[PDB]
């Protein structure tokens, strides 16, 4: 398929999404609720790109990337102001509530919503009311929760349901009240819930293990192993 | 454990710029010469002082939305209380 | 610690007919569980989680996931006030104080005798009646603040 | 106006209530020509047949949306390897001000159940399932006893009038949420789940209720079906000179001085339902806003109550004509702490699905909190007008946050004045830290 964006012609697959069709082309693109093995499904409405319906169209129409196939003769633009201004109002709308944590949170510096925020643009706060909080679980030896960290994405739900099969991890409440975890403290039975550390873009769902003798991401030593 | 390689230091103050809780801090005093290096090396009870150095006030644990001892959930600046997720108010 | 009755167990069953999915009645089981017990306890969501075959994951979602499905303890008559635009402008305020004046509580409490549990609810779909309440499972239409005192007497 | 005659021809939904307001029951109802469009359909004509019929008739969805029924009906698959079809009756009705569905479903219900039953045949869908809210508890009743007589006089369940067509019909009566009246949450809810919508394409024509095709209908349009098949087609299309064919219950409620719901036929003006069937507003109020067809429309001037009740012209005018239940506003309500009652019933109706609604919905709640104590600060308006930008449709997952913000970007561009007196203290949202120098930002 053939798609433009921002006026730039690329070559893409047709059968799949703009989102994941931008960010093979290295075009950045915000986004928290699609992961690559997960699927789409727009909760998080970060990824919004405008798209026009011919070449000749100027006023276009925020879609969202992920929920919009990659399809030939695509007209999009990322760097639009109108989407820009969007994606900024999206990571906004989730520090409205999020907990003046980083210093203190095992995922600082390995954060995908710091990522987002710093890449959106967004470093200037304007709210001035009352933050939710939430109170913790307990969820085994391995992972630590935080629920104050939460922008509500959906991920670790479709994971540890949809994907790994596990059966007591859920999403509770309504509104703005979201709470995802157990229905009650105790172990996490799946044996594939230690991916939530990977899979969660905060730091809800923490390594404990790594807590107990934490060290920030640029501070270790890597090595690809087996 | 705490320590900083003064024999190494510049003394430009960046980490005190980059301290999200102004723990550390560059005091005006320059007396700190030494006989040996290894006594350059200045760990955490060389560095801990019985104040809040330059800025008076400032707790960053009062901000932060961590629960610690004697700060439980939503007792924090700008937070309201945990509404629990089986509330009858909808 | 919580054992289903007979009865609760027989109903969700035959609620489970009606469906191509057993999942598809929880909420149902939910509200059968309730209307015996006044609320659903923490006991009802894994015997109703192991009669439908579903993870208690999704029973608790269902059950803190509408307004309706006490997940707390609650009083022997659910006293539900409309909060919505046209009783607003009929003048639910004046209900609500007379309500809280009467019983001593704010919304989303119980009374110290468990007698009254109030509780604002959205519109109630009686607006050209307004204001409105739901006492247990009575509507009560064209409310006054002086009529409040005297409707709260036949509900012992 | 007293003098209202409610003939069958001109009233098709309501000449056959009864004067004491109790329900018509079976021997009643056919009595006053009862399953007689039933009968025509399930011994006359093919379900293609009817789907054409009710797409010639006109027949758009009385929900709100205006979408064409015949066309929703059409669109169902052609493959007759799908015959596990569903048709859902959306009975919820949360919008604050919309009081049509108890009505029609606490006194006539085998007026919906032979609605119902046409549909389904015609839809060839196999089970239906009444979709309805927990707190109608006489609506249920009634329901539950007009499907029992129903079935006991064989217009339910297998064989219906030897056609050997096959119809169970159901009465599920919800927990409490008005985004399970969205037709995908609807469905979401009727499956047992968390009532989330869902993305459309897939449309729940092709892949609906548990993947097989479904269609949900609302109340009043599968009550407007048996009186178009009863009647005919060009007695449809020949009631309202009008686009929008047949009739639809309107009303004005608040503060009027007889508030009520009222079958009139599309094109009236709403400046003669509030003055003849509303009667005006009350002693000593003064009309200063109105909102077309409930919580989610934009609000109206006085200059735009001479408008026809129809989809084009109140689409012309900035709003939705919606269930075209109007709510009239007088001068005594403040319209910032209306529009503050309105938010916060959308933002604590939120399903908590996609970010805008859930997290950008308390926020304008707060600001109209705010604006209503009279502790606003600059940006406060700024900030609600941005929301109402970027809560658009197609912003959100669904349409709450978008009829959420309806009258509140209709409020701040009429009634401005409200809303900028309740700015009164100057923008601040940071303390003073003692050894650092603030940036002042100029
Ligand atoms: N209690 C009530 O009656 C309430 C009514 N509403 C009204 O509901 C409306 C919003 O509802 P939506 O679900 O967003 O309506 P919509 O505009 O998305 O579609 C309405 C109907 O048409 C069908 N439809 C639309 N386009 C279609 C297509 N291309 N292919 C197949 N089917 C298609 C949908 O499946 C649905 O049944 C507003 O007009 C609002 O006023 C809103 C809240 C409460
Ligand atoms: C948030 C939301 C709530 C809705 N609630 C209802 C409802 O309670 N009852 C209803 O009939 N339609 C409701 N709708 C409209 C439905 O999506 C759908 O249009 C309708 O139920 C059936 O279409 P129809 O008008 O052709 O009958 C709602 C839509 C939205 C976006
Ligand atoms: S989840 Fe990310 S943004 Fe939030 S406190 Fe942790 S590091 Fe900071
Ligand atoms: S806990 Fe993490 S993965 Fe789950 S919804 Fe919240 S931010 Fe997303
Ligand atoms: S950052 Fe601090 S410790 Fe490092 S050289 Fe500068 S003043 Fe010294
Ligand atoms: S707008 Fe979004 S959060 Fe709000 S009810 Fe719809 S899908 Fe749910
Ligand atoms: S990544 Fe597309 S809406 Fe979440
Ligand atoms: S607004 Fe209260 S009954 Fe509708």
């Amino acid at each position: 398929a053939t798609i433009h964006v921002d006026g730039k012609e690329y070559e893409v697959n047709g059968a799949d999404n703009l989102l994941e069709a931008c960010l093979s082309l290295g075009l950045d693109i915000p986004y928290f609720c699609w992961h690559p093995a997960l699927g789409s499904v727009g909760a998080c409405r970060q990824c919004a790109v405008k798209q026009y319906q011919n070449a000749e169209d100027t006023r276009g129409r925020l879609v969202m990337s992920c929920m919009t196939p990659a399809s030939d003769g695509t007209f999009i633009s990322i760097d639009d102001e109108e989407a820009k201004q969007f994606r900024e109002s999206v990571v906004e709308w989730l520090m409205t509530n999020h907990p003046h944590d980083c210093p203190v949170c095992e995922e600082g510096g390995n954060c995908h919503l710091q990522d987002m925020t710093v890449m959106t643009g967004h470093s200037f706060r304007r709210y001035r009311f009352t933050k939710r909080t939430h109170r913790n679980q307990d969820l085994g030896p391995f992972i630590s929760h935080e629920m104050n960290r939460c922008i509500a994405c959906y991920r670790c739900v479709r994971y540890y349901k949809d994907y790994a099969g596990g059966t007591d991890l859920g999403v509770y409440g309504a509104h703005d009240n979201v709470y995802f975890g157990r229905p009650e403290d105790g172990t996490l039975e799946s044996e594939f819930s230690g991916n939530l550390v990977e899979i969660c873009p905060t730091g809800v769902f923490t390594d404990k293990t790594h807590s107990e003798r934490y060290n920030r991401k640029w501070d270790m030593q890597f090595a690809p192993s087996i | 454990f705490f320590r900083i390689n003064f024999s190494r230091c510049i003394f430009c103050g960046l980490c005190e710029e980059a301290c999200p809780t102004t723990a550390i801090q560059l005091t005006p005093d320059f007396e700190m010469g030494e006989y040996k290096r290894q006594d350059l090396v200045y760990e955490k009870e060389d560095l801990l002082i019985s104040g809040p150095g330059k800025y008076p006030e400032y707790n960053f644990y009062r901000m932060a939305g961590m629960a610690i001892d004697g700060k439980d959930k939503g007792e924090a600046e700008n937070e309201a209380k945990p509404i629990d997720v089986k509330s009858l108010l909808p | 610690a919580f054992e289903l009755s007979a009865a609760e167990r027989e109903a969700i069953e035959h609620e489970m007919h009606h469906y191509e999915d057993p999942r598809a009645a929880s909420i149902e089981a939910l509200k059968i569980v309730q209307k015996q017990r006044g609320w659903v306890p923490d006991g009802a969501i894994h015997a109703i989680a192991d009669v439908l075959g579903i993870p208690a994951s999704d029973v608790e979602g269902v059950a803190t996931f509408y307004s309706q499905i006490f997940r707390q303890p609650v009083g022997r008559h659910v006293i539900r006030y409309c909060d919505s635009v046209v009783c607003h402008i009929n003048g639910y305020q004046g209900i609500q104080a007379a309500l809280e004046k009467k019983l001593n509580i704010k919304p989303g409490q119980t009374t110290f005798d468990g007698r009254f549990t109030l509780l604002p609810t959205c519109c109630l779909g009686n607006c050209d009646k307004g204001p409105n309440m739901m006492i247990d499972e009575d509507t009560h239409a064209h409310l006054t603040p002086e009529a409040i005192p005297e409707l709260l007497e036949r509900y012992k | 106006m007293k003098n209202i005659i409610r003939t069958p021809e001109t009233h098709p939904l309501t000449w056959r209530l009864r004067d004491d307001k109790q329900p018509v029951w079976l021997d009643e109802y056919r009595s006053k020509n009862g399953y007689e469009g039933a009968r025509k359909a399930l011994t006359g004509l093919s379900p293609d047949e009817i789907v054409n019929q009710v797409k010639d008739a006109g027949l758009k969805g009385r929900g709100g949306a205006g979408f064409s029924t015949g066309l929703k009906w059409s669109l169902m698959p052609k493959d007759e390897s799908m015959n596990i079809r569903y048709l859902l009756c959306n009975a919820d009705e949360m919008e604050p001000g919309t009081y049509k569905d108890r009505l029609l479903m606490e006194q006539l219900p085998h007026l919906l159940v032979e609605g119902m039953l046409i549909s389904a045949f015609a839809l060839k869908a196999y089970r239906g399932y009444i979709f309805l809210r927990g707190e109608y508890i006489e609506a249920a009743v009634n329901l539950r006893r007009a499907i029992a007589e129903a079935t006991e006089a064989g217009l339910l369940g297998k064989n219906i009038m030897g056609t050997g067509f096959d119809f169970e019909l159901f009465v599920h009566t919800g927990a409490g949420r008005y985004i399970c009246g969205e037709e995908t949450a609807l469905i979401n809810s009727l499956e047992g789940r968390r009532a989330n919508p869902r993305s459309k394409p897939p449309f729940p024509a092709t892949s609906g209720a548990w993947g097989k095709p479904t269609c949900v209908n609302n109340v009043e349009t599968l009550c407007n079906v048996p009186a178009i098949l009863a009647n005919g087609v060009e007695w449809y299309q020949n009631i309202s000179k009008s686009k929008d064919a047949g009739t639809k219950l309107m009303g004005f409620s608040g503060r009027v001085k007889n508030p009520g719901l009222w079958e009139l036929p599309f094109g009236t003006t709403a400046r003669e339902i509030l003055e003849d069937y509303a009667g005006g507003m009350r002693d000593g109020l003064k009309f200063k806003a109105w909102q077309p067809g409930g919580a989610g429309t934009d609000f109206l001037t006085e200059a735009h109550l001479d408008l026809p009740m129809e989809f084009e012209s109140i689409g012309k005018a900035g709003s939705r004509l919606g269930t075209a239940l109007a709510m009239a506003v007088d001068h005594e309500i403040n319209m910032v702490s209306l529009v503050r009652n309105l938010e916060e019933f959308f933002a604590r109706e939120s399903c908590g699905w996609c970010t805008p609604c859930r997290d950008g919905l308390p926020w304008s709640v707060k600001i109209l909190r705010a604006l209503e104590r009279g502790e606003g600060q600059p940006g406060d308006i700024e900030t609600l007008e941005q929301l109402c930008r970027f809560l658009g449709p197609g912003k959100t997952f669904c349409a709450h946050a978008p009829g959420a913000v309806e009258p509140l970007q209709s409020a701040i561009k009429y009634f401005r004045e409200e809303f900028e007196a309740g700015i009164k203290q100057p923008f601040s949202n940071t303390h003073l830290i003692n050894g650092i120098q603030p940036n002042l930002l100029k």
